[PDB]
């Protein structure tokens, strides 16, 4: 994920995490592939 | 904070602070309330009352 996330301001690896941490509590899945291109778009 | 949940309102969104948005602690889901379509039109106009002196049929109207 740290590969995936170039250009990522540290404020956007937050609004990442609280996305993938929601997920993984709502669902007990984490799609962190399909997030960074979610955000970047 | 600790506990607030804020609810923005504006009727002119391109002269809101884009620092508002989509940043998790400060707004971070926008909704936008549109003009009623024909079904939620009459779904309206039944709980106003426009029954009280209208048909059925005058309402689909």
């Amino acid at each position: 994920a740290a590969k995936l996330t170039e250009g990522f301001s540290f404020a956007q690896l937050g609004e990442l995490y609280v996305s993938s941490a929601l997920q993984w509590h709502q669902e007990g899945n984490h799609h962190i592939e399909t997030m960074v291109k979610d955000m970047t778009g | 904070k600790e506990g607030l949940f804020l609810i923005g309102t504006t009727n002119y969104p391109e002269e809101i602070d884009p620092g508002l948005m989509n940043r998790a602690g400060r707004f971070d889901r926008a909704y936008e309330i549109g003009l009623p379509d024909e079904e939620l039109r009459l779904e309206y106009m039944k709980m106003r009352g426009f029954g009280i002196f209208l048909s059925e049929g005058e309402i689909k109207n």
